[PDB]
């Protein structure tokens, strides 16, 4: 029935669809990102998420006892894929908490990233407020106040951090009523996603310079596809929207689907998960366009009054057009008044502004927030899509604490003196208190030091190591034996060679041409505000940060060799 | 005044007298210059009012720039003023039924947007799916009785 | 259940309620008819529903066949009961085709009755629609036509007919699937008219002088509760509105309802059916206030701007309180220029506006589709309003026509060369055909005659002739004997009583009076248009016009003594 | 002029000229009457235009009725101008900008 369809649709729409995508696709050059996309989507999203079905079907054990009985080698990879859930919980977090404002800023009039202040002598706007535009500076310092810095820390703030502390109350009380949400109500929940987007959709195609951001997002440009940068990001990015490595899949279908076929929900789920993410990766980027447009016909303007008032000219002469004419005709006229005048004559093209107009992590908020002041009742399309990408938080959130409350709720030895909802808000008190770094002033910045390492890399390494001891220490022929007597059928030598051969080969690959180019450059530089002039500007790490940096990726990942080192000294006796 | 601007309305002094009598030597420049081909420099002076009333009201007639006894008839006025009504109101925040130049009438404001019986459309539609439901149960109801 | 209070709901409110019960109250005093609306209503809607519900119930038969049984002197009060409903469908269906107009009409930009037109020279807008208000003129003349006069007929016109002929074949393809309705749909269809109300009851209690119009309708001024024709127009009112005398009633709960109570019902349905009616008759009486208070103000203003123009006042000055006051101070200063102006000053009261503003048959028209333009989208409002009337008219419609049907489909003499559909439709094509006499240009004038005799007098009389047969033809003993044995229950004196004596003598008392002030006053006059004036002149009926107005009544009542004397040419043999 | 009304804009001749000439004249006696408490009859002669360029651009001073030696001070005629600025907008359909 169609209920199959929409549980399994319920199951692939998250957050990194709507909001993860559209932040990778602008910033690895657009064009440049569905190719890898597609081609590690081919490549290692049908295949490794196949073989996890199949695993977790097969062993019908949790995600820890069943590579503890594969070989007794294996049994870390359950605590570190369970640590990277723990690491993933936390931050992630945050996104819910900056929809919860901008939902309580919504019932106003007008409303607040819609307008800019006042300057104090009342003349003009701010300052601030007209370098960026009306919603990049309610983002950057109404909402979160950022330094121009990462060593300028700060203190924790107190708005944020009461967003924060009620979105873990909220995911307290759903996860309260019971470790199941869905049931008869999988129609609506599934659907209103979709109907948003094709609202948007709608509104955002009919912009003007909406063709750009299309045209930006889906032509490639051969030069920045030869950036191992784009290639490791995309294929992680399939890894942390599919939930490889985090060890949920093989515990969801392990006391379930008795001999159901795996293949067709694998494919169907994949499908589906990248359809949305390329179809959400539009709405956003017609508006993004749009944008940059605008501000491209704002210079050109702008430049264009300035030599009108400048000698003198007709008011309407000098418009688009004749520009270039207009400024060569201005050398044998008279160039002693323009040569002192040439340093203030702003030099703008449309794709300096397509490649950095809103790029940042919060280009989700700012682009969506922007297509709200341009829309005929603005109050009620906030809400709508505000309410919307809550809805799409707290189904991520529950999804990613269920594998950090189960593997926790079935140990006979802690469950003695703590009952379920006992232990369950402790997790979510110490979480709670944890994520209080990302309410400071240089709180963004820390957000997105402990988004991209610890959501990519240790997940990525873990898959490898699955598939490695899958295929190599359980043995092929035996797999495909047991499976062919369980399921009755036989898997195709296609999905054979992909679980030894092409993904163990590629993931490796991709990694020494990322450590490659991080050793071949030296330190790497992230980002900032610059509050004073309006666009990022890119300064570097200090020393301090990267040791952070470094113990994300091995406190999530090298509790492999120390798992094969305690069943070495137990099996010394 | 109180009509049209309400508890927000300015008090009518003899500037403002000036400022009409401006604005009316400028209506007559611009209907001698774009009709007549003719320059003229009328001024405030050639506008000469009689019978002024509180509840705002007067009479004027204009004058050659100096030969006194050179009165413009009252149609090529009637005319100067058509031309350029919508200037002397705007001058002064009024809205053409505040501003009553006795004899001159306004004559526009034609509506126009329907391309047939827009309802005629919604009729036939609903007559068609009605006619149709109805074979659709005639035949029902006779193949299957 | 609520099931059976839903149904109870459906089978009360029809169109005698939200059509017929205001434009008789704004007619006959406002304050003097719930008055004697309230007192019929006790006096001959308990007891006189109870007993058709209890003769209907006890008997079994058809309208006809119980009342053949009961003697063989009464065959021919269904016959009379059946003409009745004939009468009535013909003339019904013309609401449900205005409705059909107004509704095509509400797909504009603006809507047609909410501007005027313009004149020929350009200059202002039309004469007649200025003396009229946009929406009267556009009743009368847009989508009637109306003469000034019942002489001057014309000819048939070609968008009413078209209309009405699509409300006959509407209400044919109704009845064609199947003589119900309701199951499992009662909820919504009987819910919407509430609703649609409560929200133009919120409209319109937001009006300026919307008190007006309640203190004109509720508060009675003892003048015209001496007036006979003001109570026996509420009675028979109630004797429309709940179906008394179609014969319908009889046959519903025949074949129906075995051992359950008729008191509750009929308490019920006489409940909810005089709540609707007072209900409805407050929405309206709200924006008809408005309706008065503004016209009453224009004509303050009017005459304020003439004496102001005239001799010479600061703007501002004559506004509404001083305007005795300047009246009489402009008689010491100049009367030799006030006296010869005297004869256009407009002498306006409220009392006078509130009496006649709106009066006529079209009230609810004219009323309703002014309060659609001073609302904040009106196409919306206007197609929802024009929805629910057309919902109500079809519904009462079948209801009406079920009491046409059923009592020729079950004679094996007619029933044999015709079936079910095609006799059916030989009726609608012949209800159809007739109505064509109120599509003409003076066709509104013979709607209101075909109204107000043939919908009210039969049916009083054919009610009083009912309970004189069963109290003292049949015995009243007897039939609490039966009811008793049948039921299990004794029904209390008080209903014993209202049957055999209040009723009878009410409603011969309210039939000689009404005879005699119309036979001490001479020939009646009804009303007019008159364009040129722009209100309702009250010209005089025709000599020949007279003789339909008695057809009607005859045709429709002097049905019982020639079945009283067939029954008694077939008892001689 | 074209930034403001757009193709529905009208061309400024010297008949333009002369009317914001008797809107400034206006402007001063309103200021001089509402503030100094003085009636001085200031005409349209008494406002000395220079530099008339094509992109609409010009200088202006006022000077007292007929002391042509007298010349009232940019100050006064500053907040003059405040006073009754959005009445010359309105004049000529523009909109301080
Ligand atoms: C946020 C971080 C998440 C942390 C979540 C991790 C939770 C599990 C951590 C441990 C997983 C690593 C496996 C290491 C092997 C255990 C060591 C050992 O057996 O001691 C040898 C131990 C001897 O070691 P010795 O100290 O060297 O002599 O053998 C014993 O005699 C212990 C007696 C066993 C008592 C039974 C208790 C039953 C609870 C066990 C279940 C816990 C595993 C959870 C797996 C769920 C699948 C059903
Ligand atoms: C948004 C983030 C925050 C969200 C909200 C988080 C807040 C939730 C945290 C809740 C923490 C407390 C949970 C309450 C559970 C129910 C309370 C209850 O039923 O109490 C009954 C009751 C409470 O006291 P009462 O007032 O007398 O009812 O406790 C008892 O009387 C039972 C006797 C307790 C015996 C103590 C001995 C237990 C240990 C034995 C020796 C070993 C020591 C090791 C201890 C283990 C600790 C790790
Ligand atoms: C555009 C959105 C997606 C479009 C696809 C719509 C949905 C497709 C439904 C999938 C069809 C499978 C139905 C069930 C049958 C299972 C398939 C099966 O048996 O496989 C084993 C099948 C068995 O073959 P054997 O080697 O003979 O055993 O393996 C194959 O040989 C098929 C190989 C086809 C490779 C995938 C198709 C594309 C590869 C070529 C390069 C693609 C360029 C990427 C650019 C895309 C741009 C958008
Ligand atoms: C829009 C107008 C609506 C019209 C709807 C009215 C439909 C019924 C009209 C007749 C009702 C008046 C009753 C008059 C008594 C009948 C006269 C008579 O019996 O002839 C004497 C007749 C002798 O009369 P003679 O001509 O004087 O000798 O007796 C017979 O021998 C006739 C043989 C009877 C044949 C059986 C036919 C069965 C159909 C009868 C059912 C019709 C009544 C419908 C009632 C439904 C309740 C079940
Ligand atoms: C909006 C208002 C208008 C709404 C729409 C109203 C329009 C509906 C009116 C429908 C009128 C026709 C109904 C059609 C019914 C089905 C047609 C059909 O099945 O025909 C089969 C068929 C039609 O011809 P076909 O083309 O050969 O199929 O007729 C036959 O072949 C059957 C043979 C007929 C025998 C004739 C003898 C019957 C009478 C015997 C002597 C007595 C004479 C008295 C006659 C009684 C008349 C009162
Ligand atoms: C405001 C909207 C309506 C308000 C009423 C809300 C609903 C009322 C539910 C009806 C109560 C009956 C429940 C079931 C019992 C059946 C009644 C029963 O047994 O009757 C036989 C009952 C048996 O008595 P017996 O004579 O001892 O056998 O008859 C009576 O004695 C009751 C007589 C009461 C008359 C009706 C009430 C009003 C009469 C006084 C004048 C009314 C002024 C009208 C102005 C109204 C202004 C709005
Ligand atoms: C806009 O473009 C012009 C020309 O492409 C730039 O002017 C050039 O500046 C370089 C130095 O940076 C000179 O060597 C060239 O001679 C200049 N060209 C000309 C034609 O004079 C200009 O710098 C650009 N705008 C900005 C803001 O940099
Ligand atoms: C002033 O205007 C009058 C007209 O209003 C002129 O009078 C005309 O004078 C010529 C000869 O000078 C006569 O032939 C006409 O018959 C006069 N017309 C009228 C209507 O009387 C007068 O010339 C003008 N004076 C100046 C100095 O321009
Ligand atoms: C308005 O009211 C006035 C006074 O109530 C009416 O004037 C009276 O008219 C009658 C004749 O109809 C005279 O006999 C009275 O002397 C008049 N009264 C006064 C005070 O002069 C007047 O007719 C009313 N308006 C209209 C249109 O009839
Ligand atoms: C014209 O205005 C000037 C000022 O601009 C007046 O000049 C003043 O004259 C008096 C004596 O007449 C001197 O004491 C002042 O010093 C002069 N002021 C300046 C600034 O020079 C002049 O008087 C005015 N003339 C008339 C006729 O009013
Ligand atoms: C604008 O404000 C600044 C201080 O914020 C002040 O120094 C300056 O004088 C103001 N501008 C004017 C024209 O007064
Ligand atoms: C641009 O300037 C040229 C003169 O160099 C002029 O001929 C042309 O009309 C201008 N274009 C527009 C659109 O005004
Ligand atoms: C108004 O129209 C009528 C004819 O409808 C015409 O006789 C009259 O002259 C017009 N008014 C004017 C001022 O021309
Ligand atoms: C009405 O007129 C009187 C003079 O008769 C005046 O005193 C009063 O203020 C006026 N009322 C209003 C509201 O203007």
């Amino acid at each position: 029935s169609l209920q199959f369809v929409f549980a399994c649709i319920s199951y692939a729409v998250g957050l990194g669809n709507v909001w993860r995508f559209p932040y990778l696709c602008q910033m690895y050059g657009g064009g440049s990102f569905l190719v890898p996309y597609i081609i590690m989507l081919i490549v290692e999203g049908m295949p490794l998420l196949y073989l996890e079905l199949a695993v977790g079907q097969r062993m019908r054990q949790g995600s820890i006892g069943a590579w503890r009985t594969i070989s007794p080698y294996l049994s870390g990879v359950g605590v570190a894929s369970v640590v990277v859930s723990f690491f993933l919980s936390m931050y992630y977090n945050v996104i819910n908490a900056w929809a919860f404002w901008y939902l309580f800023h919504s019932f106003q009039d007008p409303l607040p990233w819609s307008v800019c202040p006042l300057n104090g002598n009342h003349t003009g706007y701010d300052e601030e407020c007209e370098k960026a535009s009306s919603t990049q500076y309610f983002w950057y310092r109404k909402t979160l106040n950022i330094s121009p810095s990462l060593q300028e820390n700060g203190g924790v703030q107190w708005e944020p951090a009461l967003c924060l502390l009620l979105a873990w109350l909220v995911v307290y009380l759903c996860i309260l009523r019971g470790t199941e949400s869905t049931g008869k109500v999988v129609y609506f929940t599934a659907s209103l996603p979709y109907c948003v987007l094709i609202i948007y959709l709608i509104r955002g195609l009919t912009l003007h310079g909406a063709t750009n951001g299309l045209m930006y997002m889906f032509t490639p440009k051969i030069e920045q596809l030869a950036n191992p940068k784009a290639w490791i990001n995309a294929a992680t990015q399939i890894f942390f929207s599919l939930g490889l490595g985090f060890g949920s899949l093989i515990a969801f279908a392990s006391y379930n689907e008795p001999s159901n076929n795996c293949q067709k929900h694998a494919i169907i789920v994949s499908l589906i998960n990248s359809f949305t993410s390329i179809f959400a990766s539009i709405v956003t980027f017609s508006i993004y366009g749009f944008k940059a447009t605008f501000n491209y016909e704002n210079c050109l303007k702008k430049v264009s009054l300035l030599l009108t008032n400048t000698f003198d000219l007709e008011d309407g002469f000098l418009t688009a057009s004749n520009l270039e004419q207009v400024k060569g005709y201005l050398a044998s006229a008279y160039p002693s008044k323009y040569s002192e005048m040439f340093p203030q004559i702003k030099n703008c093209s449309l794709e300096s502004e397509l490649d950095t107009a809103v790029q940042g992590t919060g280009l989700a908020f700012i682009v969506y927030t922007e297509a709200i002041k341009n829309m005929e009742v603005s109050q009620l399309w906030s809400v709508l899509y505000f309410f919307m990408l809550l809805m799409l938080g707290i189904g991520s959130m529950l999804g990613n604490t269920a594998a950090i409350l189960t593997p926790l709720t079935d140990s006979k030895i802690i469950s003695s003196h703590l009952p379920k909802e006992a232990i369950s808000g402790l997790v979510c008190l110490v979480n709670c208190a944890i994520g209080m770094v990302f309410t400071m002033e240089a709180g963004n910045y820390w957000f997105d030091i402990f988004n991209d390492y610890a959501a990519t890399l240790s997940l990525l390494l873990i898959v490898l190591v699955e598939t490695i001891a899958v295929c190599y220490v359980y043995g092929l022929r035996r797999f495909e034996s047991d499976l062919k007597a369980m399921t009755g059928r036989a898997v195709s030598w296609y999905w054979k060679v992909m679980w030894a051969g092409v993904s163990p080969l590629l993931i490796v690959s991709l990694f020494v041409f990322y450590l490659s180019d991080y050793i071949l450059t030296g330190t790497l530089k992230y980002q900032a505000w610059d509050a004073s002039q309006g666009q990022l500007v890119t300064k570097d790490y200090p020393a301090y940060a990267l040791a952070v940096i470094g113990l994300l990726v091995a406190s999530s990942t090298m509790c492999i060799p120390l798992a094969a080192l305690g069943t070495f000294v137990q099996r010394r006796l | 005044l109180k009509s049209a601007l309400g508890d927000k309305a300015y008090e009518w002094n003899d500037n403002e007298m000036y400022l009409f009598r401006s604005s009316v030597a400028y209506a007559m420049r611009q209907y001698f210059l774009k009709v007549k081909n003719q320059m003229i420099l009328f001024g405030e002076e050639d506008v000469r009012v009689a019978n002024l009333k509180p509840r705002i009201s007067f009479n004027f007639f204009v004058t050659a720039p100096k030969n006194v006894s050179d009165i413009i008839p009252r149609t090529e006025v009637e005319k100067a003023i058509r031309m350029s009504r919508s200037r002397i109101n705007d001058a002064f925040r009024l809205n053409d039924n505040s501003l009553e130049f006795l004899g001159i009438q306004p004559t526009l404001g034609p509506p126009n947007q329907p391309p047939v019986s827009i309802w005629l459309i919604v009729f036939g539609v609903v007559m068609g799916v009605i006619v149709v439901g109805i074979v659709i149960l005639i035949f029902t109801g006779i193949r299957d009785r």
